């Protein structure tokens, strides 16, 4: 179920960004829940994006993208949202999505930069997790035991 | 910047010379202020789709608050090709084009990608006679058990009947139908085979020629979101009427591609292993 995997995501995001012992697994989830919520400014998406598979797809990006030395949650939320943006772009049920709820960073130039950095480092895995069920299970599993 | 813009063919397309290595490419330039997310998907997919029959993506630049996809360059799109010559193509060209399309398409399916926007304008052709698939803006990966995709895919005239019937979930068979249409176009005056004015009209022209689907041949159709019981028009299946510059064997393939029931559509592999090809 969604929720459950989400906490694992949060869980993981705290074990990764250790440099912020003020963080709770609930925050990152609140951030993910928010955009997917407002995105329901209808005409944007008739169905919620965040699903088991999608969280997993998302944990997949965060996994190899979120630096361990992240300084300040704001930086986390930005990169996390960049990841979320790509997940929507690539796994999105709609043929597209807006950038309003994803750009929380100031320097627009940097948001698009990550988008390219991530795409260049994760493009293969983004397609594999879709084409290789066994790979989907390993990520799903790893995520499940990140709790 | 290491480029030299020339005649100007998401954003707008340009022809160009690397200026440094002198190679000629094509630039897309996407405005970064849904279009972007579509663009980032194309980039992601293309990076993993390298095949002589799939347009190549050399690089991607982020400058002046714009994303420029540096693509390889092709002399012209199949639509313009149809205008180059007129009302006819040597039955041999017809074969070559379908072959390469079917091959470049068979590849995408094997790599788990639905193009979902197959039409003459998205097929590139070089004077060297080779054809390449292009514009993956509507493409997407598949494999993960998704609840459903989206029904706003594929231009009207190439949209398969199931999707017209509002189907939100589909398989690779969706690009196969478009392929069949393109084939029909290929083997005739190069005019679209089903040019309706709207969804309802699209459906009519299709059934008027292929014969309206019966619950027996396509059981799950009535359960579709936007299904409508159309009059049971005869099956003018004597396609010969609609595609003369095509043998009887060829017509057989065109018929297996234009099955209304998605499940009855031949796949690219099969299509390529079809007698019509020798």
């Amino acid at each position: 179920s969604t929720s459950e995997l989400l906490r694992c995501l949060g869980e993981f995001l705290c074990r990764r960004c250790y440099r912020l012992k003020h963080l709770s697994p609930t925050d990152p989830v609140l951030w993910l829940r928010s955009v997917d919520r407002s995105l329901l400014l209808q005409g944007w998406q008739d169905q919620g994006f965040i699903t088991p598979a999608n969280v997993v797809f998302l944990y997949m990006l965060c996994r190899d993208v979120i630096s361990s030395e992240v300084g300040s949650d704001h930086e986390l939320q930005a990169v996390l949202l960049t990841c979320l943006y790509l997940s929507y772009s690539y796994m999105g049920n709609e043929i597209s999505y807006p950038l309003k709820p994803f750009l929380v960073e100031s320097c627009k130039e940097a948001f698009w930069d990550r988008c390219l950095s991530v795409i260049n480092l994760m493009s293969s895995k983004m397609l594999q997790i879709n084409a290789d069920p066994h790979y989907f299970t390993q990520v799903f599993s790893d995520l499940k035991n990140e709790s | 910047q290491k480029y030299e813009k020339l005649e100007k063919i998401y954003g707008t397309v340009f022809k160009a010379k690397n200026r440094e290595t002198h190679e000629i490419v094509a630039l897309k330039r996407v405005r970064l202020d849904g279009v972007p997310s579509s663009a980032l998907r194309e980039i992601c997919l293309l990076k993993e789709l390298k095949h002589k029959n799939i347009v190549r993506l050399h690089d991607v630049l982020h400058s002046d608050k714009k994303l420029t996809l540096v693509f390889e360059f092709c002399d012209q799109d199949l639509k313009k090709y149809f205008d180059s010559c007129n009302g006819d193509l040597d039955p041999e060209i017809v074969k070559s084009f379908l072959f390469q399309l079917l091959k470049g398409l068979g590849f995408c399916h094997s790599r788990n990608v639905l193009h979902r926007d197959l039409k003459p304008q998205n097929l590139l052709i070089n004077r060297n006679g080779e054809l390449k698939l292009a514009d993956f803006g509507l493409a997407r990966a598949f494999g993960i058990p998704v609840r459903c995709y989206s029904a706003e895919v594929v231009t009207l005239w190439y949209r398969p009947p199931d999707v017209l019937f509002g189907a939100k979930l589909y398989s690779t068979s969706i690009d196969m139908w478009s392929a069949g249409c393109i084939f029909a176009e290929l083997a005739n005056a190069a005019r679209p085979l089903f040019p309706g004015n709207d969804v309802d009209d699209q459906l009519k022209r299709i059934f008027r020629l292929l014969g309206t689907p019966t619950e027996e041949q396509w059981p799950s159709m009535t359960k579709l979101p936007d299904y409508k019981p159309y009059p049971m028009y005869p099956a003018t299946t004597s396609l010969v009427n609609v595609v003369p510059k095509l043998n009887a064997t060829g017509r057989d393939l065109l018929q297996n591609l234009l099955k209304c029931n998605p499940v009855q559509r031949i796949s690219a592999e099969e299509a390529l292993q079809h007698p019509y090809f020798s």
